[PDB]
């Protein structure tokens, strides 16, 4: 079965063969695979690398843009690196260290309190990081950060999707269009899209990677994922106005030009009464909710950033 | 004019036709449902074109022609940049 997938990985880049024992496919996505591999150091040890194989169909620069990103933000502060790349033609596979993770569905309802404040604090530690770089990574959700909860590790994956802010410090992210104009951009998971992303506005910034963060948070406090389950676009952001409320996001979206009609109004709801109606868990402190709150601003300007998020009281004292 | 319940979103400078959602009914947050449960519950880049199966796409001469073609120099670039350090058999 992944026998065939395997074979046909080492068919097309044939110097794999030369360098890695592929023991399994570990995932499939639209624009890739990854298989686990084991390989030998040149230092001596043996290491499980990650093998990420892209879509042939992608662009150069797309791959490119991928790859400067992990080559440098990546490989410091809870952020994929990369080992080594290789091609042939229209193939192309990274390979990276391979982190052991659990699903999220999984630990969902398992974490104590304190795992929830670790793990968000290491998700913007993050995404700190790729923001200095002025990367967007626009696919932040669980599985595109890996959690490893026995040895407290952690490593935000996939630059596919990336684009640049205005003065990006990665060169090859200004190739990248954006959804607004129409390298093409790549659809992301409706249900991590901030509001202005939905409602398809051109100015797109790292402000969208901090709600994606928000509604992680949101997971985590109410016990529910996904917690926006939507295929569409405007489905997810019904849903939204249903947690936010109607008035605020209409409001909201005039700042930043758009005009959103809803036939039904829908208040704002308190997130601690719907987070713990939705399930340490027993004194959830006021910042918890205080900073989801921030995360979740419908206004991107006034959004919470990665920086500040880590100075937020939620945090002291770590 | 348009049937309830409905979304609408309009651009205000007109950079957009306005686009829609309409739902048998609007989202609903169900506390009820069971923890984990939601409260609510192609295209070659390269060679510009659509196609419907993937395998024969990429033996077709169009895209062959651009697989064998210098334009992943940019890749190749930020590649011969990394430090190889596996082991490499022969
Ligand atoms: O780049 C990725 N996109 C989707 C999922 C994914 N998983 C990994 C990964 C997994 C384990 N160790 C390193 C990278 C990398 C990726
Ligand atoms: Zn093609």
């Amino acid at each position: 079965g992944v026998k065939k997938d395997i074979e046909k990985l080492y068919e097309a880049v044939p110097q794999l063969s030369n360098v890695f024992k592929i023991e399994d496919k570990i995932g499939e996505g639209t624009f890739s695979s990854v298989y686990l591999a084991t390989a030998q150091l040149q230092v001596g040890p043996e290491e499980k690398i990650a093998l990420k194989h892209l879509i042939p169909t992608s662009h150069p620069i797309r791959i490119a843009a991928e790859l400067q990103c992990l080559t440098v933000a990546g490989g410091q502060d809870n952020v994929m690196g990369v080992k080594y790349c290789f091609r042939k033609n229209d193939h192309v596979v990274i390979a990276m260290p391979y982190l052991e993770h659990e699903s999220f569905l999984d630990i969902l309802n398992s974490l104590s309190f304190q795992e929830v404040r670790e793990y968000m604090l290491n998700l913007f530690k993050a995404l700190k990081r790729i923001h200095q770089f002025g990367i967007v990574h626009r696919d932040v959700k669980p599985s595109n950060f890996l959690y490893n909860r026995r040895l407290k590790k952690y490593a935000l994956v996939d630059f596919g999707l990336a684009q640049g802010t205005h003065d990006t410090k990665i060169e090859l992210l200004k190739f990248v269009q954006s959804e607004a104009q129409q390298v093409a951009p790549r659809a992301g998971t409706p249900g991590f899209r901030a509001p202005e992303v939905l409602t398809k506005c051109p100015n797109q910034t790292t402000a969208i990677d901090m709600w994606s963060a928000g509604v992680i948070f949101l997971s985590l406090l109410s016990g529910r994922y996904p917690f926006y389950k939507a295929s569409d676009d405007l489905t997810a952001l019904a849903q939204i106005m249903t947690i936010r409320g109607s008035r605020e996001t209409i409001q909201a979206a005039k700042t930043f030009g758009k005009s959103i009609l809803c036939s039904k109004e829908v208040p704002a709801q308190d997130l601690r009464k719907l987070c713990e109606r939705l399930r340490g868990w027993n004194e959830v402190p006021d910042e918890a909710y205080d900073l989801l709150d921030k995360l979740l601003d419908l206004n991107p300007a006034s959004r919470i950033t990665a920086e500040e998020a880590l100075l937020h009281p939620f945090f002291k004292d770590m | 004019r348009l049937k309830k319940p409905f979304v609408k979103v309009e651009d205000m400078s007109q950079l957009y036709r306005p686009f829609y959602l309409q739902l048998t009914n609007m989202p609903f947050i169900n506390y009820s449902i069971q923890k984990p449960c939601s409260p609510f519950d192609g295209y070659c880049e390269c060679c510009l074109q659509k196609y419907e199966d993937l395998e024969t796409h990429l033996l077709s001469e169009q895209h062959r022609n651009f697989a064998q073609s210098n334009q992943y120099q940019v890749v190749d670039d930020i590649v011969s940049k990394l430090v190889f350090d596996f082991v490499e058999y022969e």
